[PDB]
């Protein structure tokens, strides 16, 4: 059946703000506004019923000092002020112990994911360009398709420049390995599962079969082989022979088999 | 009659003819009829079976037997292409492909607890840290406001809460008496926070080392999730005949396991997925698996590629003149996309369900609630300080009565607790499969001295030490003297307090009694630690005891012993604040 | 449940609760100028002016970043009401902020009096607005 | 982490005895 | 660094002009601050490419900095050290003024 | 890499074998072409 071929997803490319990954971006907003929330409350509490040193400018510097684990020169000298400093000291203890302990979970357990896992997911992307062969039953499938998604995948590649259609399967497998994960080629799923088990071990099959078709053992119309061959295929299939001959050539006689901990580079 | 293939409409009986039925194969029938040229007339197979040769009588039955033996011309229905059927009937090319697939429960995501950040350290540690922090600050008050100032009981709490939270200390002890108390609290807070960060990294790693089932080779490995097949059909007979290495391991498993994994209905096997909470992985065929997913409340899900490859087909009797036009009608409808439309309509477009590797605000949520609850508490105190300072503008008595009542209630709460046996509640028993009910078999409500069963084999009879003769008996007996010494030092401390009170001249009887109130509390911490250490040491020898369960639970005497720690320290410092005033007024 | 929007309502609840004490403090402070000390009341009012605008200035940045377009939209015309109120007496003698230029400001005394009820109006409205809005967000 | 509670309370009691020594030495001499 | 050397030398041959000296001093640090991002974005870009090795078993890659990289990095030390002492010139001349 | 003598009962063990673990070992050594089939004890000790 027709299926999707993407390049196998590599480790990463470390962003500029890649260090902000152990805590979600709603926490880093709830850290910044809690810091301003504490600094205002410490200001208010210090001014009212005085001892002085804690204006708004020093209360921003005390509560920044306390967040960066490096408590400053001045500390509150009042019971109403020390409750503000006390609960903010317990906040940074848990948050920085949650940043370290989540970052150590990232670097230990590498878990790579896929950009698209369906043709429905490919239909809504526009950063990964598709591709089929320029004349064949794969191209003709999308042309006559009418259901929901394969119409949308056609109207893209019908229109999309620079003409994503290739004219040889070896060319399409090449454009998967060259386009750095921006190209998803639409193969028949016996050809995905074969090239997935070949060195460079560079590509992968994602999703399920888009259509359903089969292979067949042909004869002339009237041959006396036509009837015993038909009952032989059904005899070989039920014993497990046809399932065994696939595993031998696809998944045994294939190079691709089935944690190194690189030191943090300057890019992380 | 099978869904979605042919179903009765809601509006039948008041309907008659071909117009009583709806479904996939009555839509497929009207398409092959338009191509071939029929005037078709649906029936339903009398038996309700598909087809099999009755090995005794050699007689077929069902839809295969209805057209081998007579009264049918075509069989547009889920009739799987098999060899033993192909020898007697005449299948088309497959209009639907399928295989054996895995049905598991939809994972049902779990909202984490509010205070789930307190999980790396068990609550017996978070209890004893607070007991230590009061324990250090009162000592650091004592040992610094006795030798040659700025270390009153208000500042000594702020030193220790400074040093625990790793933030710096504004003041620092300038005495070898004080710099030992500062020294051992700095080593306590270094091992604890390195034990929080390390155990939290063991939570978040092992949670990330959990990969769900998305394959047969994945599901082959585990033994925690039970497999399951129909006990009569080609799904069971697949694994028997199978000579592939992965399905060898699956059949070897299901050959020998006796909570029964062999259901004898599709409907019941779907239930054992739903009511076993992700501990069952029923191996259905890929067309009922994709249908039950898109149905009634969406509890099940299909994981992994199909195990084998099968197909359906039409079935003309053996040599009929609609055996060739039905074959060319299926291959025409498969290419125009009609066979892919009629699957999407009945499975999905008439469906009943529908179509991040970071800490979020659900994990660390209690630290924001303690923060807002902390800032709210402080302005409540700040309004109190504003009003009380204006009231101050517009001693011996108060300290005396508070120290005496906290002494005698410290006697009362600990004195009840050291006698009355409600320290621990042990509740081991067994569990039951297929209903998940928690059968009790042994409860207990023992204490420090006299053990008492409550329902263990319905023993309503107590016991004692008795050197008599599953749990042990000599686990509490380790940390027996420290609650007893907690009586001795507190009672001696109350002796010299009262004669210090009825004879107020004797100041040296007062302050030395004050030390015994803290030494009761310091002995009571090691009292509680070595108690709770010994209980945790025994439960670690559970000997892994699967299908068994253990449960422990502190009582009300344990609370009275722990509240007594609060009182003896509070009466401790104010007995010293009595000595602070009397030596001054002297 | 607990999201960034819901924390912004919890945080502005605990800050508006001081704003309603900012009003109860100055409405008795304005009224004792009538029944008596016009210099010392005028300076005690001064050091509580720049807290009021800048805390409210935080709120506008807070719900802008919270993407609470509605709740932003409420107090932006209060912010204009506040921002326009900034420059009205700009010949101030280096004093901190509002109601000290003409120090015996007694001529009008109603343009300050209509404000003291206008401050109590929206801020008591806000403390029950932000209380229901956080409980709305948590259970949603 | 139970020996850290033992080193702590042992560290507290050892520190009181210093002040018991220090006061006794100071007041006499 | 070249602009910072311009106003330094005419600050030296005309020692009256103290404002030419201290402002030149800033350019010695701004050379070094630009050189850090110079070295970071260089070393970031080299590490970003090697991460796309495409796993290439039985193949090997190897990278190694040379002597011009050392001369660029030693130049960071000099521009900061000449930076602070150009300010310590302004510390003394404004005092002696 | 695994390795057996290329002439002896050690190689013929995995061929005839119908145990699941030794199935996977023979399936491996059937197809891998840096040669894992030594033809002397002495040389196979060297390749260790």
């Amino acid at each position: 059946g027709i299926s999707i071929m993407i390049k196998k997803p590599q480790k990463s490319k470390p962003g500029v703000f890649s260090f902000l990954d152990p805590l979600a971006y709603e926490i880093w907003m709830c850290i910044v506004f809690a810091y301003i929330g504490v600094s205002v409350v410490l200001f208010l509490v210090s001014r009212f019923s005085p001892y002085n040193e804690f204006g708004i400018f020093n209360s921003l510097w005390f509560s920044l000092g306390a967040f960066m684990q490096q408590g400053c020169d001045i500390s509150p000298r009042s019971l109403s002020g020390r409750i503000v400093g006390g609960v903010w000291w317990f906040f940074t203890l848990i948050i920085i112990s949650s940043y370290t302990a989540n970052l150590a979970a990232f670097l230990t357990v590498e878990r790579m994911v896929s950009p698209i896992e369906s043709a429905e997911d490919l239909s809504k992307q526009t950063e990964i360009a598709y591709g089929t062969l320029d004349s064949g039953s794969t191209k003709e499938f999308f042309r006559r398709s009418k259901i929901a998604v394969f119409d949308k995948m056609w109207t893209y590649m019908r229109s999309a420049e620079p003409s994503v259609f290739v004219r040889t399967t070896a060319e399409g497998v090449a454009r998967v390995r060259k386009s750095k994960g921006k190209y998803a080629y639409l193969l028949e799923s016996t050809m995905n599962e074969y090239i997935e088990q070949r060195k460079p071990c560079d590509t992968m099959k994602v999703g399920g079969n888009l259509d359903s078709k089969g292979y067949g053992i042909a004869t002339p119309k009237g041959s006396s082989l036509g009837t015993p061959v038909n009952l032989a295929v059904l005899k070989l299939s039920e014993q497990g022979v046809l399932d065994k001959l696939k595993n031998k050539w696809w998944y045994d006689k294939g190079e691709c088999g089935a944690e190194k901990t690189s030191a943090l580079s300057l890019s992380n | 009659l099978e869904s979605p293939y042919v179903m009765m409409k809601k509006n039948h009986e008041m309907l008659e003819g071909n117009e009583r039925y709806e479904g996939y194969c009555v839509d497929l029938a009207a398409e092959i009829a338009k191509h071939c040229g029929f005037k078709y007339k649906l029936t339903i197979v009398g038996d309700g079976k598909y087809g099999a040769r009755d090995a005794d009588t050699k007689i077929w039955n069902g839809m295969v037997g209805e057209l081998v033996y007579g009264k049918a011309d075509i069989a547009i229905a889920p009739l799987t292409i098999t060899l033993v059927r192909e020898e007697v009937i005449d299948f088309s090319k497959p209009f639907m492909s399928l295989g054996i697939s895995i049905m598991i429960k939809k994972p049902q995501k779990s909202k984490p607890g509010v205070f789930s950040f307190l999980d790396p350290l068990a609550y017996e540690i978070w209890m004893c840290i607070v007991f230590a922090y009061i324990g250090v600050s009162v000592v650091l008050f004592l040992v610094s406001r006795f030798s040659p100032n700025e270390f009153g009981i208000f500042n000594s709490l702020w030193f220790s809460l400074g040093a625990f939270m790793q933030q710096g200390c504004d003041i620092s002890p300038r005495s070898l008496s004080g710099r030992i108390v500062g020294g051992v609290w700095w080593f306590f807070t270094l091992i604890i926070i390195s034990s929080y960060t390390a155990n939290l990294a063991a939570f978040l790693t092992v949670e990330r080392m959990v990969s769900p089932i998305e394959s047969a080779e994945d599901l082959s490995k585990q033994t925690e999730i039970a497999y399951g097949t129909l006990d009569s059909g080609s799904t069971k007979e697949f694994f028997r005949r199978s000579k592939i290495a992965v399905f060898d391991k699956m059949w070897t498993y299901m050959r020998s396991a006796e909570p029964s994994v062999f259901v004898r209905t599709t409907a019941e096997g779907v239930a054992r997925v739903r009511k076993s909470k992700g501990k069952y992985a029923y191996l259905l065929e890929s067309t009922m698996n994709e249908y039950i997913e898109q149905r009634k409340p969406c509890d099940t899900m299909k994981v992994g590629g199909n195990l084998d490859s099968k197909g359906y087909g039409i079935a003309t009797p053996k040599g009929s003149s609609l055996g060739t036009p039905v074959n060319l009608a299926v291959l025409k409808l498969s290419e125009q996309g009609v066979l892919d439309k009629l699957k999407n309509k009945w499975w999905y477009d008439k469906g009943e369900c529908g179509a991040t590797s970071a800490l979020s605000l659900s994990n660390v949520a209690g630290v924001f609630y303690i923060l807002v609850g902390g800032l709210g508490l402080a302005m409540l105190v700040a309004l109190i300080e504003f009003c009380y300072k204006s009231r101050a503008e517009a001693g011996r008595k108060a300290l005396t009565l508070l120290s005496s009542v906290f002494a005698v209630c410290g006697l009362g709460l600990l004195g009840i607790a050291v006698s009355t046996d409600y320290w621990l509640y042990l509740e081991e028993g067994i569990i039951l499969p297929q209903n998940q009910s928690t059968e009790v078999k042994m409860s207990l409500h023992s204490g420090l001295w006299r053990v008492c069963f409550l329902a263990g084999e319905e023993r309503g009879r107590c016991f004692t030490i008795e050197y008599v003769m599953v749990n042990v008996l000599k686990m509490i007996r380790s940390a027996t003297p420290f609650p007893l010494v907690s009586l001795f030092f507190m009672f001696i401390g109350f002796i010299l307090s009262n004669i210090g009170h009825i004879r107020p001249h004797r100041t040296i009887l007062a302050f030395v009694s004050g030390i015994f109130f803290i030494l009761s509390g310091l002995s009571l911490v090691v009292g509680l630690v070595l108690y709770i250490s010994s209980i945790n040491d025994e439960m670690l020898n559970r000997t892994k005891d699967a299908e068994t369960y253990f449960n422990y639970k502190y009582g009300w005497s344990f609370a009275f012993a722990a509240i007594s720690f609060l009182l003896t320290e509070s009466a401790g410092v104010m007995s010293v604040y009595l000595f602070m005033k009397r030596y001054t007024a002297e | 449940a607990f999201t960034f929007a819901a924390f912004c309502y919890m945080l502005t609840l605990v800050l508006c609760a001081s704003l309603i004490f900012f009003v109860i403090w100055h409405i008795i402070a304005f009224d004792e100028l009538r029944t008596d000390n016009i210099e010392r009341i005028c300076c005690l009012l001064r050091k509580l002016v720049v807290p009021e605008y800048s805390i409210h200035g935080l709120f506008c940045l807070m719900f802008l970043c919270a993407a609470e377009w509605v709740t932003l939209g409420l107090n932006i015309p209060l912010l204009f009401y506040h921002l326009w109120r900034y420059f009205h007496r700009p010949a101030d003698g280096s004093e901190v902020m509002y109601d000290a230029v003409s120090i015996m400001n007694a001529d009008i005394l109603n343009y300050c009096q209509k404000e003291s009820w206008c401050k109590l109006a929206f801020y008591l409205l806000s403390f029950f607005y932000y209380l229901y809005s956080m409980v709305y967000t948590l259970v949603s």
